[PDB]
């Protein structure tokens, strides 16, 4: 649902 | 009344992170230089907002204690505050002092950008109201941090953990309001009051964008996640 947001947060 | 050394440290740290944003002049120079079509303006908005979200995530990650929070709550805070932080940054840019006649051209260029008239009036109402507050850069930075660390956001499982992070930023902001504006003791209350008006920009944000006088409303995959469009 928010995989890009999750990625930018978990970088 | 004065800030403690720990608060001074917190303030400068928040300021350094806030300063990593695209400079207001880089934005106003482009809008003031040439008049663009509604199509070109929608593409300028989309590129501006994508850079804003990317920098906002990096600013949020630096907020003391943010990375100690539950992963799901971290997502909910970012998603819950991205649009509000965007409008707070636009309000800051709009109210920066420019040479005689430049701010009038800026408002006129924003008015004819492609957005519906219905949304123009409350947007300029908010921009003017925040401008009357005569906020410093430190006040904009802390207010953005307070907006992000709002424990009353939907889908937050541990509100107490968010509250603990927001409370020292609220204490610092209060002290700054008392120092910068000792004449106006309502200044801190006014700032917190403007946060409820920021929340109203959430409900009809998607409708604001879709009402743009353009044939195709193309959004980046990142904006689709943050704005719930397409
Ligand atoms: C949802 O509809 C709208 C309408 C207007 C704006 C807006 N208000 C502005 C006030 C001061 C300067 C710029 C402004 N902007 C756009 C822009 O570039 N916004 C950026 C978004 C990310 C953070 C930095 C600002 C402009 C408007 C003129 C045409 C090109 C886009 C806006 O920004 C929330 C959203």
């Amino acid at each position: 649902d928010h995989q890009l947001l999750r990625y930018l947060l978990d970088k | 009344m004065e800030l403690t050394p720990d608060q001074q440290t917190l303030l400068h740290f928040i300021m350094d992170s806030y300063n990593k944003q695209r400079m207001p002049q880089e934005i106003t120079n482009k809008i003031l230089k040439e008049a663009f079509s509604a199509e070109e303006n929608f593409l300028i908005l989309t590129e501006m907002a994508t850079n804003h979200v990317q920098v906002l995530v990096e600013f949020t990650k630096k907020l003391p204690g943010f990375q100690t929070l539950d992963h799901e709550d971290q997502i909910a805070l970012l998603k819950g505050s991205a649009v509000e932080a965007m409008f707070l940054r636009s309000a800051e840019i709009f109210n920066k002092k420019l040479p005689s006649g430049h701010s009038d051209l800026l408002e006129a260029r924003i008015r004819n950008s492609g957005i519906s008239d219905e949304y123009i009036t409350p947007m300029f109402s908010f921009y003017k109201s925040i401008g009357e507050l005569k906020m410093t850069q430190e006040e904009y930075a802390l207010l953005t941090a307070i907006v992000i660390l709002s424990p009353d956001r939907q889908y937050i499982k541990d509100r107490e953990a968010v509250e603990k992070l927001q409370e020292p930023l609220l204490d610092v902001l209060q002290k700054l309001c008392k120092i910068h504006q000792p004449e106006n003791p309502q200044h801190f209350a006014c700032l917190l009051g403007r946060l409820t008006e920021l929340r109203t920009f959430n409900h009809h944000h998607a409708e604001m964008l879709m009402s743009w006088r353009v044939n195709d409303h193309k959004f980046t995959p990142l904006l689709c996640e943050i704005w719930d469009v397409q």
